């Protein structure tokens, strides 16, 4: 029903901020929760945050204060997330996924395709 | 849907029903009693309309009235049900019967009927286009030279849909049989006008030889003769003739000479008047 | 934070068999759990929430069965388009933490 | 009333209920302490009558807003959310579900209308989700000054008080239209005794005698014998042809 | 389970409807008999013709 598309692949050096984007396409807009979800290549997968655009709600994770931002455009129908002052652990695969309110706002009913995002020198 | 152009136009034919239409009134069970019921019935001998399908296409929209006695001669099950409702649309409720190769369907809907809606192995069902709210559905086995004579009674009392049904193996032939119960439904709507359905073999598509024939009944007295195993066995119409007006009147199917007093006679009126007084001023409520 | 467990971490099964797969949280959790699977290098896909609630167009074989702080997922005739790897996510309290990811395959 | 999640307040759900046996006496198991208020029929008289069809409607609402589910209330969901007319027959159920509905971190999944152009009228649904211009100025959908969401979220946590705790709400509505009765209750039975002079009650039918085995053979439909006399002596029995 | 307490409350409030507020009623039986009655309304009696 909703299709999900994510950004390019991305290759940075470690001290600079990077930006991810996520569009939903498919229903009413208002309705939708977005979450990410980080899938490092060694390990499985580990929840960041989660935002409701409609009622202006963000919450993320302990270890991700100060780093990670989640914001949406509802004129693009966009979500967009931006995680700051990187180290070379940070490379994944980054997920974005959407709950919808008939449902819970906490599970994911769609997924993206992810976006590989690398940090060397 | 598919409109159809390839009707021939002819009238409607008229044949006598002779003793046809009687059907056990309730769940009683009498043995060697002869007893006098009031009810909707079928008058003995009377008109009953004819129609025929061959390029013979009769599919006209018929008055329910208050209730409808449906018989068929047919063999090789052309007939496969019917349409009940009042305006046959979207707009009002209907119900539609249904007996396919597989089962009895009954559903209550409101369909939008096509204009020409039939059944043509047969797997191309033209009867609807959508069906928006359903409030009721039913699932039963199937009711199923000219070898089958189907004869059905609808009737449509206090929100309650009766069907009476009999088949046997053989115009209208001669003879007698009651007709068993077969289907009460509680469905609570209004049906005031039908149409029925047909099945057409596709070779573009041929119809078989086939006729049916609709009749309407009223309510009147009949007198009814219980055999001792409980099955109905004849019938004496009350109003039909001054014999069996007498016979009803004496409650037996014979009567010894005489004279015997039946019933009384007097004149309809035949039209209406009204008289008041030449007043053209309205009253002063106004002002009060 | 709640830590969770998923067992056994490798699983081996075949077509047609039946096979359960456990998830334990350290404390109680309710029951608020999702779980998913993922083909290898393809994206999640959500299978049961609420630990009961099937999610529209998996198949109704999956069964998720458990109250608080222990769960499990259960199959009865498993297919070669069965074997993924399983993650359950609770979402009790902050910090939905995942599990460590079953991966069931094959007896070669 | 096992449903895993009930529908928001404001977009409440509707289910109709016909041809059934509805027997209400489980519905006094749901909680040890729970609201049953009826309105114009005692509970204890619920399994003798029947109506044509039966509506519910279930929803979870905040733990002090259950008192203006009721006809004559006002408040702010009697008005914006979900109208009871006042002259309305039926019963309202709500139970704390404290245990099934609640999160450590929030529960935002039940939502509610805050702010509406007018009332509403009973029966009503209103699913709309425009901004609400409070003030003059036209906003065109931009949550400013005098510009607010009509909805707003009932974050529950278990750590809330009895007053804010969610609780399930199923209502019923009962009605008599000409259409035949067909949601009725269970009737019960007895064990048949036979060969002695009692008092019997079949599928409605007194009666007052000794049950013997009879030689009548009915038809298939038929249920009830009678005799030259126009009294009942034959009878069919409903559980065992 | 199937073990209910059979009494119950009449939780009145001043904010219900007027089908739930208390009503006060009052119930006064006569057992009108030819036994000398000792409960007689008003009257007044007249001299003995
Ligand atoms: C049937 O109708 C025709 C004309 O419509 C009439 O002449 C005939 O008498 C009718 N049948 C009977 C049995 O009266
Ligand atoms: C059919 O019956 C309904 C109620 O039973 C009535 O309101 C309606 O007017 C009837 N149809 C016609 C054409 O009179
Ligand atoms: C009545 O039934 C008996 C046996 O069932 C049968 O012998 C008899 O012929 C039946 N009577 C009639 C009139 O069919
Ligand atoms: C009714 O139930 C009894 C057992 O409870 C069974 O023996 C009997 O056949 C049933 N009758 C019908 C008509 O289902």
């Amino acid at each position: 029903q909703v299709q999900l598309v994510q950004s390019g692949a991305e290759v940075k050096k470690p001290g600079s901020s990077v930006k991810v984007s996520c569009k939903a396409s498919g229903g009413t807009f208002s309705s939708y929760s977005f979450i990410w979800v980080r899938q490092a290549p060694g390990q499985g997968l580990e929840w960041m945050g989660r935002i409701i655009p409609i009622l202006g709600i963000a919450n993320y994770a302990q270890k991700f204060q100060g780093r990670v931002t989640i914001t949406a455009d509802k004129s693009t129908t966009t979500a967009y997330m931006e995680l700051s002052s990187l180290r070379s652990e940070d490379t994944a695969v980054y997920y974005c996924a959407r709950g919808t309110e008939y449902g819970d706002y906490d599970v994911s009913h769609d997924w993206g395709q992810g976006t590989l995002v690398t940090v060397s020198s | 849907c598919v409109n159809l152009t390839t009707r021939t136009q002819l009238p409607p034919a008229y044949t006598n029903s002779f003793t046809r239409g009687v059907y056990y009134p309730d769940k009683v069970f009498r043995s060697s009693v002869l007893h006098s019921t009031q009810d909707l019935f079928l008058p003995f001998f009377s008109n009953v309309t004819w129609f025929h399908v061959i390029k013979r296409f009769d599919n006209p929209v018929l008055p329910f009235n208050d209730g409808v006695y449906f018989a068929s001669i047919e063999k090789s099950n052309i007939i496969r049900g019917w349409i009940f409702g009042t305006t046959l649309d979207s707009k009002t409720q209907s119900l539609l019967i249904v007996n396919n190769a597989t089962n009895v369907v009954i559903k209550v809907c409101e369909f939008q009927f096509c204009n020409d809606p039939f059944l043509d192995m047969e797997s191309e069902f033209r009867v609807y286009s959508s069906a928006n709210n359903c409030t009721f559905e039913y699932v039963s086995q199937p009711f199923l030279n000219f070898k089958n004579l189907r004869e059905f009674v609808f009737k449509n009392i206090d929100g309650y849909f009766k069907i009476y049904s009999k088949h046997t193996p053989i115009d209208l032939p001669q003879g007698f049989s009651a007709l068993e119960p077969l289907v009460d439904l509680p469905i609570g709507i209004n049906i005031t006008r039908f149409q029925t359905l047909l099945a057409l073999h596709r070779s573009g598509w041929t119809a078989g030889a086939a006729a049916y024939y609709v009749g309407y009944l009223q309510p009147r007295t009949f007198l009814l003769k219980y055999n001792e195993n409980g099955t109905i066995t004849d019938a004496v119409d009350c109003a039909l003739d001054p014999l069996s007006e007498t016979k009803c009147t004496l409650k037996s199917f014979t009567v010894e000479k005489g004279i015997y007093q039946t019933s009384n006679f007097r004149v309809q009126p035949t039209e209406s008047i009204v008289r008041f007084p030449n007043i053209t001023n309205l009253c002063p409520f106004d002002e009060v | 934070d709640i830590q969770m467990t998923q067992s056994p971490s490798t699983l081996s099964a075949s077509v047609g068999d039946r096979v359960t797969i456990t998830c334990r949280a350290s404390q109680s959790i309710s029951s608020w759990l999702a779980w998913y699977q993922q083909k290898p290098g393809k994206a999640p896909k959500l299978l049961i929430y609420k630990a009961s609630s099937l999610e529209s167009g998996v198949p109704s074989r999956f069964s998720g069965s458990g109250s608080g702080t222990e769960f499990t997922l259960t199959i009865s005739s498993l297919q070669p388009d069965d074997f993924a790897t399983y993650y359950c996510q609770q979402y009790n309290s902050y910090s939905h933490t995942f599990g460590q990811g079953t991966k069931l395959e094959i007896k070669r | 009333f096992n449903a895993t999640r009930f529908a928001s307040v404001y977009a409440w759900n509707r289910k109709r209920i016909s041809n059934c046996v509805a027997d209400y006496s489980v519905l006094y198991n749901l909680a040890p302490f729970f609201t049953f208020k009826c309105y114009g029929v005692s509970p204890t008289k619920l399994n003798d009558l029947c109506f044509t069809n039966v509506y519910a409607d279930s929803f979870v609402i905040r733990g002090d807003e259950v008192r203006q589910i009721a006809p004559g209330q006002t408040g702010n969901i009697a008005d914006y959310n979900y109208k009871l007319p006042d002259d309305f027959t039926g019963c309202v159920i709500a139970w704390n579900s404290n245990k099934l509905d609640s999160k450590v971190s929030g529960n935002y999944n039940y939502l509610y209308r805050l702010f509406r152009k007018s009332n509403l009228k009973p029966f009503e649904r209103d699913i709309s989700t425009e901004i609400y211009q409070a003030g003059n100025k036209p906003c065109n959908g931009v949550a400013g000054f005098n510009c607010y969401f009509p909805l707003r979220s009932y974050s529950f946590r278990p750590t809330y008080g009895v007053g804010h705790q969610p609780y399930r709400v199923v209502v019923l509505s009962f009605e008599l239209l000409h259409a035949p009765a067909t949601v009725c209750g269970p009737k019960k039975s007895t064990n048949l005794v036979k060969n002695k002079c009692v008092n019997f009650n079949f599928n409605g039918l007194k009666g007052t005698g000794v049950l013997t085995e009879s030689n009548k053979k009915f038809l298939p439909f038929q249920q009830f014998g009678r005799d030259i006399a126009d009294t009942t002596d034959a009878v069919r029995d409903p559980q065992t042809l």
